[PDB]
């Protein structure tokens, strides 16, 4: 394992997709909170949907 | 453009991310976007332009 700042590897997420990487940075703060958003989604999917 | 920027402590350089091999910082390993406001965690350092010495010829 070797550590890496998490936006980094983020970075590095989007290379690999072909996004280029400046796309994360100018927009790391909407990025956090689409991803913290959608994790509440799964929340409440798992708690309404036995 | 590829690869990460690193510092030693002092020195900055640029490598590829599988194994170290440091290059100088430059406008041909790097790509602008943008105004420093917007990123987080950016550092002030210069990078060099190799067109520079031969206009100054
Ligand atoms: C990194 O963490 C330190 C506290 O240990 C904090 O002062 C600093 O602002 C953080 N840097 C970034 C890029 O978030
Ligand atoms: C980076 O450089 C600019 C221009 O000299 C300066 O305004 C800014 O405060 C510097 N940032 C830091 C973190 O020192």
């Amino acid at each position: 394992a070797l550590q890496i700042p998490f936006a980094m590897q983020m970075a590095y997420r989007f290379n690999g997709i072909g996004v280029t990487q400046n796309v994360l940075y100018e927009n790391q703060k909407l990025i956090a909170n689409q991803f913290n958003s959608a994790i509440g989604k799964i929340q409440d999917s798992l708690s309404s949907t036995a | 453009r590829e690869g990460v920027f690193v510092s030693n402590g002092t020195h900055w350089f640029v490598t590829q991310r599988n194994f170290y091999e440091p290059q100088i910082i430059t406008t041909d390993n790097t790509f602008v976007s943008g105004n420093c406001d917007v990123v987080i965690g950016i550092v002030n350092n210069t990078v060099y332009d190799p067109l520079q010495p031969e206009l100054d010829s």
